[PDB]
């Protein structure tokens, strides 16, 4: 266990009235001119350092002034009252020279905790920088975290100005990794040569192994007369040189380029009665039900988003309470396309159940969820910013609305209720009143194809089909989908090959569920057969599933070993 | 299901009669399955139920004798839990344990074996006295390794038996058991103690006929044993299985031979009575007394449920013997052997037979119950003769599968 | 101002531990009679308000690594400087003195209230004039006061304790001249002073002439000068005038001490007041009235009572409805209840029994689930601990138990058993004839007058003769149920019985009893003008308490 707690609060308290009343000090830092009387007690239980600097037996282990060089002052300060008070004042702008002083110092922990802060602060625009940093100080744990984050993120943004001040053994190691994301492998190919380009013939001698990790498809093709331009003068030991290397290395395709638009399915009927339920996807390629990482702690009621960046986010949800037991929990997850787990977020504000997550202009916007307010504004609209990684409100929908979900088209938030529609402004965050629906169908999904809105189904469900142009600002009758009758068909509205595709489940009586998905001809008005489920690859999935549109990779995730 | 109305339980005697956690368990379901009397029932248990800092089940009983009170207030047309003993009960509770614990884990750095489990079985009272189920178990799991004497392994199943009924994990209890009884080779009345807490355990897990046999097993020596099971239930939970199971020459010799079951009997004479009377066949006053043992006893905690069907086999029991020693039995008489009525008994008949083990036939029309003594011969000749027709067919079957494999028939 | 302290405040005092136990950072040693003890700067400074002044000064103490503190043991010293590393006291009953001594050099103010705390309450039998000494060198008001009421109390009683004996004349002279003393007669207190003062030579002879004059002038005309004659030192004159001097001044005043009367202690009377439950009052069979008294919880009830030859009362146990094992124990003086040592059961109704200057709880549901339900568990006056002895034979509900001859007597419905204190054994008595329970038993002389029961069983047992018998039938009216209460009055054996009949009043009467006659004479009628209605669940019991300190209860005749 511990030991007397209520006297480990009075000492600490009075060594801390001790060191803002100035009495005891033998030791006194001198940074710039800047004056730190302490104690070598406290210096001692959080840094490493000053027990080599006072016992030790050298010249300052008598003498009562040290100069401490090579360090900042609110650095020192913090790190001193944290080792007097404990309260570590971590912001977003000093982590950066907190790790610095830390590392020089040896303060274990005070390291964890930056540590654990840059863990946390990981993103888009410091991956670069925090690379670079895990690269000065040996911190392999935040530097393989960072590579992953890093290796997807410099293949979607590959201009941040950072990644010319870079060591040649980090960007081998990063080129050379089988974890790149890209469409094609000609955009590292043009990175490598604009990092080349960047500095003098000091990337001469990278150049010879810069090459050396890349496939050869692009070693014999243009950009090698490229660099015979932007070669020093005269210098015969090159161009000859890379005439006859380009030999080994064996030509392999990369990761990058196995991503396939495949419908991720949420909340399915668990094969093992063991477990609830579970998480599966459907191959329209494969052919084939690739099996997925469990939601977070079990997480039912969810939603999900999928961004133009082809990101995976989870938000709301409830967990079982420690018969029926469930309580709601507000955190957020986000989705590791590669290792095959959910990474934690930032949380939100409000719990949330069945929450319509929807990315636009980089945000991700939750609309609804039968949020545990319940007061006048029992709506409950807020934004995730993902570049601060923070929730922000956003303004209140109108009226409070049921079972309901939302779309984006045209940089701007649709949502849909039974038989309203207001459309969500984000440049000067107002609600304007949509067009009425003749019909009153809950329960249903919308897919946002182009610049049109395609209620599909509603209340089981039906095969009502409601079009909504938002040019024309109408709501029009197209067909209604062609099914067995005496059936209750799952309609699940989605985006798929540059196309309106439905997936319906359709259940007859006694008899099992049955697997169709159809290509809504949006000229013809009428839903093509384009590819028949088997049932021997897909078992039943349930009712509460959700479905949505992205991409996955085959390798990192492994097929679902389910009999037919 | 059970929560019936019935009056005339003695809440004082069966109060005392337990004491612990088993005791604050039996006030909680009478008061929530005998209503007219839960207001009394939850009053008494909430006034013990603050003795010994229980914390999270005082708020459940607290709640649940504020729901009975304004109950009364509305009928004949809610109590102050007096936080304050919230403030003092946890800072005591916190103490006292902390201070516990602070020895324990110095111990710990003394490094001595039964001292450890003596401070974690310690640990363990006192989790169980705050109200901590599984926090006990883990302190009672870490003593369990830290054993050095027979009597520490004795002491240690003793301990995982009584969490583990409260738990219910009555698959630790039954093996707990059985290694405090198998290892140490099979005045202190050691072994009654834990045949007790099997014939409890395998009651409360569905079993009658080996539980009224280790049950019969129990010495009255044992006498005072609270913290599983009061004698006087122990008696009629013994008396009831072995009218269910035991036929009358086993129930017989078990329950002279064993002659702690004589001095159970005279505890509860209701059973005893219900006993002779059925030795005696005299069913007709045994199952009225069975009614009135119904009532009082279908408020139990471990019995409820099973009580019923103990009851129900005791019901099927009875005819069974009845009819036995009879040719010609009149159902007239037989119906007047009970409170039935002429055609509850013959629908009760027709389903005794229907499932067997009465081998009668009833005579509808002057309502007279005839034993069937059927000739072996003539069904063995039958079922011969079936058997011969099933092994010409099964032949058959078999030379067809035999001509289509030899001529190579299979579909493509 | 925020000051959390989850999961932190226990590292910086374990780091700061750690580098003690490893002697890491030291800057400052101290030397104990050749001991080391290196430790820092400021932790020696939050504990000690004189270590704080000790490297803080201008002097040269400041600027020297060894310093050679002296008059402080070495183990007090360790026990301070772990418990300023640590915060565990974890004193013993021993070394209190010593260690408050050197608290009193170093300023430890926290261990220092701590330590009175742990005086204040350990002050049992013998060390009350030791500490009381302790605490006239240092001052310890608190404690002095307290120590000095108990002192009162506990010297009057044994007045041959040899610490008394070495006391400064300043506080001898507090003690003697307080009016506090609990001394029956004027002449104990002479004697007392006349041993102390013949201790010694001239220097006690010096206080004599101040300490003489402090008692009243009834003992100053009497053999004290003739035993004074033959230890006077030879040509004293002058003090033999002011001897004289001494026999008609300085107020001869009554003490308090002598208002010992015999009086009955009631628990649980019937309220005046509907916002209270129950009440504690007394009745003085000499002077007629009816007293009151404190309730020790002032919520909890359903307690017992004892009283000990040396006339105390005692409280254990009850319910307030959750059991509660607490103790008290009533102040003669300050009308007040002090808690003592709890009991490791909850009981409910406990039958407290003083032997041989031992408190014996017998029964009284102690937590029931005891494997051995016939348990007893008594109490220690010296120790102040429990002490677990031989469990009960059989179990009883509505007991009564008693004390004759120095063995423990215990009645139930019709069984009784002896308990021999010596062995700590329990031994089968005479079965008594008739079943009665509900009832309570007195132990006046050597015999056990079980009285009552469902009535008005008169019930005699001897212990020399071991057999029981009847006496007589108490006269009662009928259609009645009398609350009979039989307890020993100024030596003589008598009842308090309350009859109650349908639409009638309830009656208060006591009633001599003789044991040869086997008749109840009428003593005294308690009149309704003083006594009020009690109850039925209260309780009787003999002791002797001070008018003045108590108050008289205002009721309407």
């Amino acid at each position: 266990r511990q030991i007397n707690t209520e006297y480990a609060v009075s000492l600490l308290e009075q060594l801390k009235l001790f060191y803002e009343q100035q009495l005891f000090t033998d030791i006194v830092l001198i940074v710039e001119g800047t004056e730190f009387p302490c104690h070598k007690m406290v210096l001692a239980t959080c840094s490493s350092y000053f027990r080599a600097m006072f016992m030790s037996g050298l010249s300052e282990s008598k003498q009562t002034h040290v100069h401490l060089r090579n360090v900042d002052a609110a650095t020192l300060q913090i790190i001193i009252t944290y080792a007097y008070t404990g309260n570590l004042a971590m912001n977003d702008s000093t982590v950066e020279q907190l790790y610095e002083t830390a590392c020089f110092l040896q303060v274990e922990d005070v390291l964890q905790r930056c540590r654990e802060y840059l863990i946390k602060k990981i993103n888009a625009e410091n991956c670069v920088r925090l690379l670079s940093f895990a690269d000065l100080f040996s911190c392999e744990e935040l530097k393989q975290s960072a590579k992953r984050m890093v290796e997807h993120k410099f293949t979607a943004v590959y201009h941040q100005d950072a990644f010319m001040q870079l060591s040649h053994d980090l960007l081998i190691d990063i080129l050379s990794s089988d974890n790149l994301n890209v469409e094609k492998e000609e955009t590292v190919r043009e990175a490598a040569m604009l990092w080349l380009e960047y500095n003098t013939e000091s990337r001469s001698q990278y150049l010879s192994s810069v090459l050396s990790q890349i496939r050869i498809d692009a070693l014999s093709e243009v950009t090698q007369r490229a660099w015979f331009q932007g070669l020093p003068p005269n210098d015969k030991s090159v161009v000859v040189q890379g005439l006859y290397k380009d030999m080994p290395k064996f030509f392999k395709p990369r990761l990058g380029m196995t991503k396939e638009e495949m419908m991720i399915f949420i909340e399915a009927s668990s094969e093992n009665p063991c477990s609830l339920y579970s998480s599966v996807c459907y191959s329209p390629q494969a052919e084939k039900v690739y099996k997925l990482c469990s939601p977070p702690a079990d997480l039912h009621k969810v939603g999900t988003v999928v961004t133009p960046d082809n990101d995976i986010y989870i938000a709301g949800g409830q967990v079982p309470l420690k018969q029926t037991a469930f309580r709601t929990v507000n955190c957020f997850y986000w989705f590791d396309a590669q290792q095959n787990t959910w990474f934690p977020k930032t949380p939100m504000l409000f719990v949330r159940i069945k929450p319509s997550l929807v990315c636009c202009e980089g945000y991700i916007y939750a609309i609804g969820g039968d949020s545990v307010g319940g007061e006048l504004n029992r709506r409950t609209v807020e934004r995730y910013d993902t570049e601060k990684d923070e929730w922000t409100m956003v303004s209140p929908l109108p009226c409070a609305w049921q079972w309901s979900a939302a779309v984006v088209v045209h940089d701007c938030i649709y949502v849909m209720t039974l038989n309203l529609m207001y459309c969500y402004f984000p440049r000067s965050d107002s609600w304007v009143e949509m067009a009425m629906r003749q019909t009153s169908r809950s329960f249903a999904s919308a897919a946002a194809f182009g610049d049109k809105i395609f209620y599909i189904g509603g209340l089981g469900s039906s095969v009502t089909v409601e079009i909504y142009d938002v040019n024309k600002n109408e709501w029009k009758m197209a067909a209604n989908i062609p099914a067995k009758r005496y059936s209750d068909p799952c309609v699940r509205a989605v985006v798929i090959s540059n196309s309106l595709c439905v997936f319906m489940r359709e259940t007859h009586l006694n008899e099992r569920a049955k697997y169709v998905t159809y290509q809504y001809d949006l000229e013809l008005d009428r839903w093509s057969l384009r590819q028949h489920i088997s049932e021997r690859v897909l078992w039943d999935l349930g009712r509460d599933f959700r479905c949505t549109v992205g991409k996955l990779y085959p390798s990192c995730l492994e097929e679902s070993p389910w009999k037919p | 299901n059970y929560v019936v109305e019935n009056p005339s339980l003695d809440l004082e005697q069966y109060a005392a009669s337990y004491s612990g956690l088993m005791r604050i368990e039996r006030l909680q379901f009478i008061a929530d399955h005998c209503p007219t009397l839960r207001v009394e029932a939850l009053k008494m248990a909430l006034s013990f139920v603050q003795r010994t800092f229980n914390v999270d089940m005082y708020e459940e009983i607290h709640r649940k004798l504020s729901e009975a009170t304004r109950e009364l207030q509305n009928a004949p047309d809610p109590p102050a839990l007096d936080t304050a003993w919230v403030e003092a009960t946890r800072k005591k509770a916190l103490l006292k344990l902390e201070k516990l614990d602070t020895d324990l884990k110095n111990y710990k750095g003394n490094s001595i074996k039964e001292s450890i489990r003596r401070g974690h079985d310690d640990l363990g009272d006192h989790y169980l006295d705050c109200g901590d189920l599984s926090n006990a178990l883990k302190c009672y799991s870490r003593a369990r390794d830290y054993c050095t004497s027979a009597k520490h392994v004795i002491n240690m199943c003793l301990n995982v038996i009584k969490v583990s009924v409260y738990l219910q994990n009555w698959s630790h209890v039954l093996s707990y058991v059985s290694k405090a009884e198998s290892t140490p080779e099979i005045t202190q009345a050691i072994l009654t103690k834990l045949k007790c807490a099997a014939g409890l355990a395998e009651l409360a897990a569905r079993k009658y006929k080996q539980a009224a046999k280790c049950l019969l097993l129990a010495s009255f020596d044992h006498c005072d044993f609270p913290e599983l099971l009061s004698p006087s239930n122990v008696a009629i939970y013994g008396g009831l299985c072995a009218l269910a199971t035991f036929d009358r020459q086993e129930l017989q010799r078990n329950v002279i031979s064993s002659s702690s079951f004589k001095l159970f009997l005279e505890l509860e004479p209701q059973v005893r009575d219900i006993i002779f009377k059925f030795y005696e066949s005299k069913y007709a006053s045994c199952l009225k007394m069975l009614d009135e043992m119904k009532d009082n006893l279908l408020l139990d905690m471990y019995l409820a449920p099973h009580v019923r069907t103990l009851y129900t086999q005791i019901r099927n029991r009875a005819l069974i013997q009845y009819f036995s020693p009879y040719v010609s039995a009149d159902m007239h008489r037989m119906a007047a052997a009970f409170n039935t009525t002429v055609a509850a008994l013959e629908d009760e008949l027709t389903q005794l037979i229907l499932e067997g083990l009465i081998s009668a036939r009833v005579d509808s029309h002057s309502k007279i119950l005839y034993a069937r003594d059927v000739d072996q011969r003539s069904t063995t000749f039958e079922k011969s003769l079936l058997m011969g027709k099933e092994f010409q067919r099964r032949a058959k079957a078999m030379m067809l599968r035999a001509a289509v494999l030899r001529n190579q028939i299979h579909v493509k």
